[PDB]
RNA sequence: UGCGAAAGCAGUUGAAGACAAGUCUUGUCGUUCGUUAAAAUGGCCUCG
């Protein structure tokens, strides 16, 4: 269980450390 | 290496010296272990990008020469 | 320059004009008077690959000026024309194998 | 080893992002191919690590639009994961060896 | 909220700029002439004439043909004569153009090799033609417009003549493909007539051939400025024919050269995308006759084929163009320090695409090929290929869309379109009247009737000719110098009412049934857009200065125009790109849509607005409720499909590598 | 799931202290975690609150067996990193450091931990072999 | 249609051989006057090989 | 003169040039005579692009005055050198340095410009053709540059060895113009 | 910025003055007091 938790917390630490040719729209005026 | 040490663990204990006769094993092993801390950091960042993107005329052709000919 | 040892200096630097020159084999030394300051210093003249003449400072070796003629440069010579008391001008005379000077 | 040096040369010169700015998948795939192999080597693994981190940080958007770069990078996750295991058993062997003594 | 169809499946590529030429010799003391113009040569054979006044607006365009280009452009400006333009098409022909019609006024065979270069002498009565066979041909033009005669042949030599320059009317200076500059004597009454007095050789690349691309004469100090393939610029003494200074400056070919009026500045450009500035302003430099390389600037993404210079009391222009297909303008005096403008690649003064509200059809015609798309997501229902070499000038589609008319200067052809199997069946309707008819402009009155303006500006109605009377225009000195200003530029047909605008600012209302012409307006500026609104019974006219004028169709001007012409928003005035297209709003007739190359605007004409450098200063005369958006750009064409639907059509080469250092 | 998502949304708007209870609810599944973050976390304020609640809990007990609280932070970071660093709250930065420090220990702990797993997997097989 | 495209290519021939004497087709003189002077292909190609030269590093 | 920010004297020692805030203006004066007395704002020389860009582009790090007084070189933190003709205030841009240029000095005849900076490379600018000769891999960054001789036989150079942040380590080099070899370190 | 080991553990940023921009609101400082407190196309000789 400790191994799983520690590897997990490792992943979390590393996480913390880290045009179309045609488009279709409808504009307001 | 694991099975060699596992089965003959009792025999190895009753040996006058281990480090001198197994110096290469420790040195060789030690180098691999040093990879683990950094290498985990790479999987995280590697996993970060991995999750990010993973979740994220001839038929109508008309020609005048060709029509004129037939 | 001018006895235990010889004071010898080695001129190697053309300052970006290395292409025009392939050798120092043909050269001559002349006197150039800087009229703006009235100072006089030596100059080394060289023969270039294509009608080129390279002029170097005698002591500092700095590339001062260069002269170009049409055709293969065959020979050159220096003439001095006095102007006034203490004033003279140096003229470079260069010729092509055909005879244009 | 010659490959490792030049990469080791660029990093100490402080030129990593500089060398990776003007690149696309076509000229980026050769970079990763060695990285697919370098991660296995102990000596180059840490060096491989630095260069893969920057390119992912520098070319995240291109990776989404580039399919091939993904597959190059998918196999990296498998291999790098394998190296995690190999080191993990090593640490297991180290402690038990320490237990024997 | 209002629908937009942002479309980029329509693609137009401008031809690479090949030659540039200003119409007048620079005179710093004198004011800018009203007739100053710039001609631009294109790799597709099109010649574009632009006006440096009111920012830059394109007065007229000469349409090219298939497999055609312009490799050299040359003007002749004789006092009291119409402005004359001459072009070289890469063959053994010199073409003089009818500016009034835009057609080739005269075609003259040089009786020699393929033409590489063209130049005109100081007195402007002779042309020099550089040929592939190394022959230089001298052509007399003093006879008159359209008059071309063989004068004299300079000695034939074996090297291609890549460029030509003149020294007054006495000598011809030519750069050759053997890395060798040649000076010929053009002095008549001289035993050395046509004789090759001196001939200079540049430094030659060891492992490559050396080409002298450009040569320019410098009257003030009397030298020749030469650029070759090696990237070096050399300055030569004319009288002795000797090298004065050399600058190994460019890393690639130097293709073009130019100088200022006073010969204090020499400007070079080429493949390396940089423009180099050579200076001799300093008095000591002038006394010592020594040039100095002041600076360089990287402004183009690709090769700079053409460079030209102009100066006047109110003008100071350095205009550059090339493979990038765009114009870059800079100040000669402040090249190093002055601001620059990059002209848009496409400025749609002439509309090459149309949108049909009925059937939702988008039709584009490029290079004698017409493509039709349908929007419901877009399908190319039909594409049409035409045989004639001449490009399509204009295309008009009937309101129903069944009848499509394709117009060219040579001929006009009508093709009927029938929808079968989500595709359009094309059938060419035979009309002899239209086939032998030149079509500058063509609009539909209805599904059947059409109004056509000929290249000769003969307006008539064809039913699928009922000629329409046109008011005569008083001749002016500017009209004599520039013929096409008096020609019809914009025609518009709206509910039987036809409006025509000329480049001189004359606007007339035409009643098609009555076939009678009544004057409407006489504006001081070139007209860029015209629109007729039936609901308000007014005509909207936009000048080159982006002023909006609304005239009642019979007060001459509407009350809105009287109140809002000088009170336009800041955005309209600040625009350096002139308006080119106007279309109404279906939902509200009063509202009108106005768009340029890079902007779209809507103005409500029932509401009055709150009162609250690189172009000619324009000291001289030209002759003699609110929505604004720039988010869409560059804009090929804008219009409505339905009441709430907008169609916006937008535009979607290896180059010399110049690394950008980064730390 | 939908009910709890609405309850969590209401609590986020109401500044309720029961946000932690909503997050730890067992009805949540990983795809719903992605769906909620993408579609319901549209305001920077809500994003900060969820991060602050999760960070404080994990900081206090990084060794909790409940994988859910870590499960949230994974995609909250993965999917909203650009918005998270955009947050300029000083307290948010401090909690990140506190979380960064609380996590930081574990990575030091793991290399010692894995070897000691090895010693146990070792000691078993001899005991099994001795039994056999 | 590839078959017909060859037929059109066969159609556009201004030259055929009969007996011992070649024959060449004449286009109308008035048509040639109307057509523009056109370009030479070699002059453009000579430019093109120059525009694509190694020294330019166009790349 | 008041609020003098930067000052220099000609190689002969008879002309001074100095910059003041009376943003800034540069003025040159003859010392023993009244022949030279000129002044002009720095903005005139400064480019419009320089004005648009950061202050490093507008910040001057060095200046040299020619002996006769026609040419004045101004260096910039960006590494740009601009030689100004005082007769007509015409500007000429010489830029090879990538960092702030730390030393500028005109030749006795004025045909050459000596430049040095953070690059640790001495640059001899040949003005008639703007060519450049280089002396790289010096021991330290260049603080100062001077040509010392009736004929410019020797060059005096000043090195900082900036690596040592604790102390400023000045080293004085005298180089032979003939072969550009260390005559006295 | 302080202590400490490298790990880390604690804490820190304010008052003016002058100028530039918009048109009263913002920026900057070869200027003061106080607090432990990216980017002007610009790369490094010759001596074979």
């Amino acid at each position: 269980k400790q191994v799983e938790i520690a590897e997990r917390n490792t992943e979390l630490w590393n996480l913390i450390d880290t045009l179309p040719t045609y488009t279709m729209e409808y504009l307001d005026i | 290496v694991k099975w060699c040490l596992i089965i003959h663990g009792g025999y190895l204990v009753s040996i006058p010296n281990l480090m001198s006769t197994l110096s290469s094993l420790h040195s060789t092993l030690k180098r691999r272990s040093d990879l683990l801390p950094r290498l985990l950091a790479l999987d995280a960042r590697l996993d970060c990008t991995i999750n990010k993107f993973k979740t994220l005329e001839d038929d109508v052709e008309y020609n005048e020469e060709l029509d004129d000919a037939g | 320059d001018l006895s235990q040892t010889a004071k010898i200096e080695k001129f190697s630097r053309l300052y970006g004009h290395e292409s025009t020159q392939r050798s120092f084999e043909n050269f001559k030394v002349a006197h150039l008077q800087n009229s703006q300051t009235n100072s006089v210093h030596g100059i080394v003249l060289l023969q270039g690959n294509n009608g080129w003449i390279n002029i170097l400072h005698s002591t500092s070796g700095l590339w001062l000026m260069g002269c170009k003629i049409e055709g293969v440069i065959t020979d050159f010579c220096i003439d001095y024309q006095p102007i006034s008391r203490g004033k003279f001008r140096t003229i470079l005379i260069a010729v092509n194998a055909y005879g244009e000077v | 080893e010659l490959t490792l040096t030049v990469l080791q040369e660029l990093r100490k010169r402080g030129k990593v992002r500089v060398a990776l700015y003007g690149r696309d998948e076509s000229t980026l795939e050769p970079l990763l191919n060695w990285c697919l192999k370098g991660i296995e080597d102990v000596r180059s693994a840490s060096i491989v690590a630095d260069w893969v981190a920057v390119v992912l940080e520098l070319y995240g958007n291109t990776l989404e639009s580039s399919p091939v770069l993904q597959e190059l990078m998918i196999d990296l996750k498998t291999k790098v994961r394998h190296e995690i295991h190999k080191s993990k058993e090593a640490q297991r062997i180290e402690g038990m060896l320490q237990l024997l003594t | 909220r209002m629908i937009v169809h942002r479309c980029r499946f329509v693609d137009f590529t401008p031809a690479t700029i090949t030659s540039l030429a200003f119409s007048h010799k620079s005179n710093i003391n004198k004011l800018t002439p009203s007739d100053l113009r710039l001609a631009i040569g294109r790799s597709n054979g099109n010649i574009e004439i632009w006006n440096p006044r009111n920012n830059w607006f394109q007065e007229m365009v000469i349409e090219g043909g298939k497999d055609r280009s312009i490799e050299g452009l040359c003007w002749s400006n004789v006092n009291g004569e119409s402005l004359r333009l001459f072009s070289i098409g890469g063959s053994t022909v010199v073409t003089e153009w009818d500016l009034a019609t835009g057609l080739p006024l005269r075609n003259y065979d040089c009786n020699s090799g393929v033409i590489w270069s063209i130049s005109i002498n100081d007195s402007q009565d002779k042309l020099s033609v550089g040929c592939d066979n190394g022959t230089v041909v001298l052509i007399d033009i003093s006879g008159g417009p359209g008059v071309l005669e063989h004068d004299t042949i300079l000695m034939r030599q074996e090297a291609r003549v890549l460029t030509l320059a003149w020294k007054k009317d006495d000598f011809v200076i030519g750069g050759c493909s053997d890395g060798r500059i040649r000076i010929w004597s053009a002095q008549k009454n001289d035993e050395n007539m046509g004789r090759l007095l001196h001939t200079m050789k540049v430094d030659k690349a060891k492992k490559e051939s050396t080409l002298v691309w450009s040569v320019i004469y410098l009257p003030r100090t009397d030298q020749i400025a030469s650029g070759d393939s090696t990237g070096s610029i050399k300055f030569w003494d004319f009288q002795f024919a000797t090298l004065n200074q050399s600058f190994k400056a460019h890393d690639a070919d130097v293709l073009c050269l130019t100088t200022d009026t006073d010969n204090n500045y020499v400007f070079s450009a080429g493949v390396d995308r940089k423009i180099f500035q050579f200076s001799q302003n300093t008095n000591k430099s002038q006394k010592n006759n020594r040039w100095v390389n002041s600076s360089n600037r990287l402004l183009h993404g690709n090769d700079i084929r053409a460079i030209c210079a102009y100066q006047s009391k109110g003008a100071d222009f350095l205009v550059s163009g090339g493979v990038e297909k765009t114009l870059v303008i800079n100040s000669l005096t402040s090249f190093s320090n002055g601001n620059y403008r990059k002209m848009p690649t496409v400025e749609p003064y002439s509309k090459n695409v149309l949108v049909n509200k009925e059937q939702r059809l988008v039709v584009s015609w490029s290079e004698s090929t017409v493509k039709i798309w349908t929007m419901g997501n877009y399908k190319l229902v039909c594409k049409l290929t035409l045989k004639d070499d001449q490009n399509i000038s204009t295309c008009s589609l009937s309101p129903d869309g069944q009848v499509l008319v394709v117009g060219r200067p040579s001929t006009t052809k009508v093709f009927h379109l029938q929808p079968v199997g989500n595709k359009l069946k094309v059938t060419k309707l035979d009309n002899d009247l239209l086939l032998r008819t030149s079509t500058k402009l063509v609009k539909f009155i209805d599904n059947s009737k059409i109004v056509i303006c000929s290249c000769e500006d003969d307006v008539f109605i064809v039913d699928l000719p009922q000629e329409v009377e046109l008011l005569e225009v008083t001749s002016t000195k500017s009209s004599i110098k520039v013929p096409y200003i008096n020609r019809i530029n914009h025609l518009e047909v709206d509910q039987n009412i036809a409006v025509i605008s000329r480049g001189c600012g004359v606007v007339d209302i035409l009643d098609l049934k009555a076939r009678i012409s009544k004057p409407l307006a006489r504006l001081n500026n070139f007209i860029t857009a015209v629109h007729i609104n039936t609901s308000r019974k007014s005509v909207v006219v936009i000048t080159a200065d982006n002023k909006i004028y609304e005239f009642n169709m019979n007060s001459v001007l509407t009350q809105w125009s009287k109140n809002n012409t000088d009170n336009l928003p800041k955005e309209w005035k600040t625009l350096k790109e002139n308006c080119v297209g106007i279309f109404s709003d279906i939902e509200n007739s009063s509202r009108l849509w106005f768009w340029g190359a890079t902007w779209i605007s809507r103005i409500d004409f029932d509401v009055d607005f709150p009162i609250n450098g690189l172009t000619i200063t324009d000291e001289s005369n030209f002759m003699n409720h609110f929505f604004f958006t720039d988010k869409y750009k560059p804009l090929l064409f804008v219009d409505l499909i339905s009441s709430n639907e907008l169609a916006i059509i937008e535009r979607n080469q290896k180059a010399f590598i110049q690394p950008k250092l980064v730390f | 799931q939908v009910e709890i998502a609405n309850i969590l949304s209401s609590h986020l708007e109401a500044n309720s202290t029961e946000i932690l209870d909503d997050l730890m609810s067992g009805s949540w599944t990983e795809p719903e975690i992605k769906k909620f973050i993408l579609t319901k976390i549209n305001t920077v304020d809500h994003l900060s609150k969820i991060f602050l609640t999760i960070s404080k809990s994990i900081t206090q007990n990084p060794w909790n067996e409940e994988n859910l609280l870590p499960l949230w932070l994974k995609w909250l970071l993965t999917l909203k990193s650009g918005e998270l660093n955009s947050i300029k709250d000083k307290h948010t930065k401090k909690n990140c450091k506190h979380l960064k420090s609380a996590l930081r220990s574990s990575e030091e702990i793991l290399p010692v931990l894995l070897g000691i797993q090895g010693r146990l997997e070792m000691l078993r097989r001899q005991a099994k072999l001795r039994e056999d | 249609k590839t078959k017909k495209r060859k037929t059109l290519k066969n159609l556009r021939k201004d030259s055929v051989k009969r007996g011992k004497f070649r024959v060449q087709l004449l286009s109308t003189t008035q048509d040639s006057k109307t057509l523009p002077p056109k370009k030479e292909s070699s002059i453009i190609r000579s430019k093109d090989r120059w525009l694509n030269r190694k020294a330019l590093n166009k790349g | 003169w008041h609020n003098v920010i930067l000052s220099n004297i000609s190689s002969n020692g008879k002309l001074l040039a100095h910059m003041c805030k009376d943003h800034k203006s540069i003025s040159v004066v003859s010392l023993f005579d009244d022949s030279v007395n000129l002044s002009f704002p720095l903005g005139s020389i400064l480019s419009s692009q320089t004005q648009s860009l950061s202050y490093n582009t507008r910040y001057v790090s060095s200046m040299a005055i020619d002996n006769m007084g026609q040419q004045l070189a101004v260096g910039f933190a960006s590494g740009v050198i601009s030689i100004v003709s005082l007769a007509d205030l015409q500007i000429r841009l010489l830029k090879w340095h990538i960092d702030s240029v730390l030393s500028l000095s005109f030749s006795h005849d004025g045909s050459y410009l000596l430049s040095g900076g953070w690059e640790k490379v001495m640059s001899l600018w040949q003005l008639e053709t703007n060519s450049q000769q280089f002396l790289p891999r010096l021991n330290g960054i260049i603080i100062d540059c001077q040509v010392l001789g009736p004929q410019g036989n020797y060059y005096s150079l000043i090195l900082q060895m900036t690596e040592n942040n604790s102390n400023s380590d000045y080293q004085f080099l005298l180089l032979n113009a003939s072969d550009l070899t260390s005559k006295l370190s």
